[PDB]
């Protein structure tokens, strides 16, 4: 069924654009010190999974949950700031610089991708109600 | 995409990585009893099937470098330097026996002896001098006190520095920067390594960090070449997908 | 912060404070009953990203 | 099978191991 | 089912 | 003390890297605004037909 | 929640002294450190300066 | 609240605060 | 009802 692919690639190109604003709140906020609470900026990241739920294997892709990273903050030796720990060290982000970088390229291709994917099978949709003229 | 851009874009953190690893090495050109950490990549082939392509490349660091440091004189009694292959016993922040070649020995008000705020061990434990008295150290480890208004005859033995031999193998530096035993290495030797007899220290002079100059300038530049590469290939393979996408319309 | 234009900004301060200690100890040569400083350095936490 | 073709049965998992056991 | 979808699973990692 | 002056305090290394990592940042958001723009059009060619 | 946006603030000030010059002048005067002269600012209120 | 559905009540209105207070 | 669109609304701003 055609249509189905129009909730399947609907479904990838929200997930893509979620993947890709993650990114660029992630490289954006490479440097922040602090967040409203006090708290340093942990790296988010989104959780893509299949939704077939009436009986398929394969269904498209949405986001389950964005999560935050579990790698080891960066502690910057810092003595006079009032966020540094009883060391004197201050936690900052864990963000990876160029994996953000191609994550906001790849993200930027498949979504691409998706777009050329819609606009094949909404011609081909278009093509087909002029079956016997 | 084409996971491609996964392994350079791999290849080009880890790069980063390694930098990260040299420029702490570089900034502690000149930490008193400093051991550089050595830095190596690694290739990891991902198995699977069918065709084995892809090769990734992770930063690791394997130990560190033990060649005896630069001796400064200073001419003072209580900053001793070790023999090659020797270590210093302290003892550690969660109150555990750790190694180290700093021997910057400080003598506090109560009259104990430390080491970057760490307590000095001996064969006794941690040593004690009496309070405010001056301090020989022998070549052996041994320690002198003179009680100052006594006549210098008053010298007498107090207690004997332990002394530990150890290679590179065996020890690993735990996340404070003191050295202490790997598994498979306390396994044979025990918990606690025994003072060896034969290790000599000297008394006036103390040990530099043995970060070599040339090997950090050459890694860097190798670091930035290396790091150049990989973002052309990342480019290269971008570009190739933004056009492979052009089949699927129509 | 790129964690490689952190730690080489560390070493160029650890440097200058030796310089700074350094040039202290070079004026005050003709004061007199002057005890001349020494800078001593220690590296910080080592952070340990993945274990053996 | 040949790469590209089609199969009764799911490809093993993919593992890249830092250092082998 | 599926995970982070980029660099924080395309790169080696200790085992759990 | 009289008969000396305070001078400022502002530091040049930490000024310098300051600026190299300001630079280096905003390029990077300067490439994610470019993408964005990019992959905007073909979303609005979507609208088509 | 995948939007995080960034605003830039100066928490403040650095008080770590800095350079001092000697100019033989008998009214030229440095303060230890923490320590602040206190001078009567534009608007009738009390400011305090290095 | 499954993210692209439709329901009777609307949004709630998103707020940024630079402090806590 | 609305206000400037764009940069100035996309931005944080002081509470008020």
């Amino acid at each position: 069924a055609l249509l189905n692919i129009f909730d399947i690639a609907g479904s990838a190109l929200a997930a893509q654009s979620k993947r890709l604003n993650v990114a660029a709140s992630n490289l954006a906020n490479a440097d922040s010190v602090t967040g409203p609470d006090g708290q340093p900026y942990r790296a988010k990241q989104v959780v893509f999974q299949v939704d077939a739920a009436p009986g398929q294997a394969t269904g498209g892709v949405k986001v389950a949950s964005v999560i935050e990273s579990q790698a080891p903050e960066k502690l910057v030796y810092e003595p006079g700031n009032p966020l540094a720990d009883a060391n004197g060290y201050v936690k900052m982000p864990n963000v990876d610089v160029v994996g953000e970088m191609v994550n906001t390229m790849s993200a930027s291709r498949s979504y691409q991708a998706n777009i050329e994917v819609l606009n094949t099978v909404k011609s081909m949709m278009l093509k087909t109600l002029t079956l016997g003229q | 995409m084409d996971h491609a851009i996964y392994t350079a874009m791999g290849a080009a953190s880890q790069t980063l990585n390694q930098q990260a690893v040299t420029a702490s090495n570089l900034a502690n050109a000149s930490t008193p009893g400093f051991r550089a950490q050595l830095n190596a990549l690694r290739a990891v082939p991902v198995d699977g099937l069918s065709l084995a392509t892809r090769t990734l490349v992770t930063a690791s660091t394997p130990g560190a470098d033990m060649t005896p440091g630069q001796l400064d004189y200073t001419s003072r009694p209580l900053d001793v330097a070790l023999q090659q292959d020797g270590w210093l016993v302290v003892q550690a922040a969660d109150g555990a026996e750790g190694y180290t070649r700093n021997g910057n020995i400080q003598v506090g008000p109560t009259g104990q002896l430390t080491i970057q705020g760490h307590p000095v061990i001996g064969e006794g434990g941690p040593i004690t001098v009496p309070e405010g008295s001056e301090i020989t150290i022998a070549a052996d480890g041994t320690i002198s006190a003179l009680n100052p208004g006594d006549p210098p005859n008053t010298v007498a033995p107090v207690g004997r520095l332990k002394l530990v031999k150890a290679e590179g193998n065996e020890v690993q530096r735990s996340d404070d920067g003191l050295f202490r035993l790997t598994a498979e290495a306390q396994a044979e030797r025990g918990a606690v390594l025994a003072a060896d007899p034969s290790i000599r220290i000297m008394s006036g002079v103390l040990e530099g960090s043995n970060v070599k100059p040339v090997e950090a300038m050459t890694d860097m530049i190798a670091n930035a070449r290396r790091f150049e590469m990989q973002m052309k290939v990342i480019t290269s393979v971008d570009e190739n997908e933004g056009r492979a996408n052009q089949l699927l319309s129509m | 912060m790129i964690s490689s234009l952190w730690i080489a900004k560390t070493g160029l301060d650890a440097q200058q404070t030796n310089m700074d200690v350094i040039a202290n100890n070079l004026a005050n040569v003709s004061t007199n009953g002057f005890k001349r400083q020494r800078a001593v350095f220690e590296d910080l936490l080592y952070q340990t990203i993945r274990q053996p | 099978g040949v790469p590209g073709a089609l199969s009764n049965q799911p490809a093993p998992p993919n593992e890249a191991p830092i250092a082998t056991p």
